[PDB]
């Protein structure tokens, strides 16, 4: 299984360098057979290619002409990752940025497959405005939120900035019946989001319930126990 | 630049077919036309390539091919994890997209369920009061979302989102009511009222706590 | 002395593909040139710089016998001076050449329905061969400006080309045994003549 581990999410503010990076595990960044790309994708412009590196005895770049005046990839030998670098951002590269690997069959027939393993994809937020984590408030479950025997339960992440917000329960391990609801931009422009689990209402005395909020753009984490009342 | 249409609907079990079309210096310049499948929030997964080609793993459902200026792919026996966005793209030295296209595979209706949490005395002691009003497992993916306090209709504080697809292709929505925690204090009710098709479904929390 | 074994070449169960053209080397033996001439079966007897008649009253310090498979087609090009993808790639016979070139149709032995694909020639390459040449390289073709790096792919081309033998063929297009064979005279003592 070839891998592809990217940098982590956050905001870049404007007129400063977007720097991200790509670690392969499981294949070689100066492989015989491949091409190492960056692409980036946003809800109005769509997926845009923005170049290549790639080592055939030499090291090679190509770049799109819309960024060919901006853009730098970086590969590394050393640590077996390529990079992205962006000067001079605007809220124009406001998007979610994919390393893809470009493959090529060199046995028997030539096939040329394309963008056959992605990253898992980094948003970058281009804005002025500055990082701020969550606070997280319990949406308790209650004779009121049952219908049959379920309860719901929730956490209420408030006024963050930038996006993305992830939200797991008990560490990942309560996974069924669980909803987690796309942000509201506020009208200060910070996000907010629910997320709820429905469960036995049986089960209110005997387990306790968890949400992990994780905002990785303001490295803060926060645990909140939900409990009924 | 590579045209493809905005949005393409089905019904289980038909076919459909995405046509991408561009100029002789993007698709028709080279046979090295590839095609991309993309859930929400995940990555793109290569489909096709070099035209006809399926990668090990995808169905036969899964169809390409090739004419003049315009390749295209075709989608037989139309399952509901087929809806995703789906993306062409060409090799010629530099690479180029298409415009995408979301595939929708058609539902029966479905009416939502709704939640509704009144503010938690946590954040009322940071002087805050915030109602949320969660609206799932609705089908097509517009709803009518209104408040009411004491019975009257509120429009101050509400913020409603667009509905977002589920994992089950059903719509999801949330909405929020924004208050301090006197307003929250001066009345007996509040409600959210969610409207679909016909149905309306209304909830209502009191501070009575 | 003893006869020369012109068996193991030209009944030979089966022959060499042209670009690993093989070579024997006849020599200390007596051997009869004229049953050959009226065999009855070769589709072509060319012989140059020496006499197709009473060949046979003559001497060699040593005889070469060469044998391939090519197309009936390309038969003409096992001549001195000639061009053409054997002549060029393959089997390179000089201009002052001094021997006799024997082939014959082996439709029913080298081709096969469906196709005989043991039978290879060099369809590409750098340069031509000089005469009596061999490669037997079967290192990646460049054919694009940008190099190969020995893997095979677009623009990067594996040089040897099978013939895909079938029965149903042209007789142009069919398989054809060739002998070439070459009169070697040295400043050394002879070895191979007989009446
Ligand atoms: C080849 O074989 C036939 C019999 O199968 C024989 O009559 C003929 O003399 C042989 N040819 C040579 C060149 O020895």
């Amino acid at each position: 299984e070839v891998q592809l581990q990217q940098s982590g999410p956050g905001l870049v503010k404007p007129s400063q360098t977007l720097s991200l990076t790509c670690a392969i595990s499981g294949d070689s960044v100066s492989s015989n057979s491949a091409a190492w790309n960056w692409i980036r994708q946003s809800p109005s412009r769509g997926l845009e290619w923005l170049g290549r590196t790639y080592y055939r005895s030499k090291w090679y770049n190509d770049y799109a002409v819309s960024v060919k005046s901006r853009i730098t990839i970086n590969p590394d030998t050393s640590k077996n990752q390529f990079s992205l670098q962006l000067n001079s951002v605007t809220p124009e590269d406001t998007a979610v940025y994919y390393c893809a690997r470009e493959e090529q069959q060199l046995v028997h027939d030539y096939y040329y497959y394309g963008m056959d393993v992605w990253g898992q994809g980094t948003m970058v937020t281009v804005s002025s405005a500055s990082t701020k984590g969550p606070s997280v408030f319990p949406l308790a479950p209650s004779s009121k939120s049952t219908s049959g025997g379920t309860a719901a339960l929730g956490c209420l992440v408030k006024d963050y900035f930038p996006e993305p917000v992830t939200v797991s329960w008990n560490s990942g391990a309560l996974t069924s019946g669980v909803h987690t609801f796309p942000a509201v931009l506020q009208s200060s422009g910070l996000y907010s989001l629910s997320s709820v689990v429905t469960v036995p209402s049986s089960s209110l005395g005997t387990q306790t319930y968890i949400c992990n909020v994780n905002h990785k753009p303001s490295n803060t984490k926060v645990d909140k126990r939900v409990e009924p009342k | 630049v590579v045209t493809q249409p905005a949005s393409v609907s089905g019904s289980p079990g038909q076919s459909i077919t995405i046509s991408c079309t561009g100029t002789s210096s993007d698709i028709g310049a080279y046979n090295y036309i590839s095609w991309y499948q993309q859930h929400p929030g995940k990555a793109p997964k290569l489909i096709i390539y070099e035209v006809s080609n399926r990668p090990s793993g995808i169905s036969y459902r899964f169809s390409g091919s090739k004419s003049g200026n315009t390749a295209s792919l075709t989608i037989s026996g139309l399952q509901a994890e087929d809806e995703a966005n789906y993306y062409c793209s060409s090799y010629a030295g530099s690479i180029s997209f298409g415009g995408g296209t979301k595939v929708t595979v058609l539902q029966p209706k479905a009416n939502p369920t709704v939640t509704l949490f009144p503010p938690s005395s946590e954040e009322l002691q940071a002087n805050k009061a915030t109602l949320v009003c969660l609206i799932s497992d609705f089908y097509p993916g517009a709803v009518t979302v209104a408040w009411k306090a004491d019975g009257s209709p509120v429009k101050a504080g509400v913020e409603t989102t667009k509905p977002s697809k589920q994992s089950n292709n059903k719509y999801a929505a949330s909405s929020y009511l924004s208050l301090t925690p006197e307003q929250w204090k001066s009345h007996r009710s509040y409600s959210c009222q969610v409207t679909h098709e016909g149905s309306t479904v209304e909830k209502t929390v009191a501070p009575t706590e | 002395t003893n006869l020369c074994p012109f068996g193991e070449v030209f009944n030979a169960t089966r022959f060499a593909s042209v670009y690993a053209w093989n070579r024997k080397r006849i020599s200390n033996c007596v051997a009869d040139y004229s049953v050959l001439y009226n065999s009855a079966s070769f589709s072509t007897f060319k012989c140059y710089g020496v006499s197709p008649t009473k060949l046979n009253d003559l001497c060699f310090t040593n005889v070469y016998a060469d044998s391939f498979v090519i197309r009936g087609d390309e038969v003409r090009q096992i001549a001195p001076g000639q061009t053409g993808k054997i002549a060029d790639y393959n089997y390179k016979l000089p201009d002052d050449f001094t021997g006799c070139v024997i082939a014959w149709n082996s439709n029913n032995l080298d081709s096969k329905v469906g196709g005989n694909y043991n039978y290879l020639y060099r369809l590409f390459r750098k340069s031509n061969l000089k005469p009596f040449e061999r490669d037997i390289s079967t290192e990646i073709y460049q054919a694009g400006s940008t190099p190969c790096n020995g893997v095979e792919g677009f623009n990067c081309y594996f040089p040897l080309q099978s013939y895909g033998f079938q029965p149903t063929n042209g007789v142009g297009y069919q398989p054809y045994r060739v002998v070439v064979l070459s009169f070697e005279l040295l400043h050394a003592p002879a070895t191979v003549c007989g009446p």
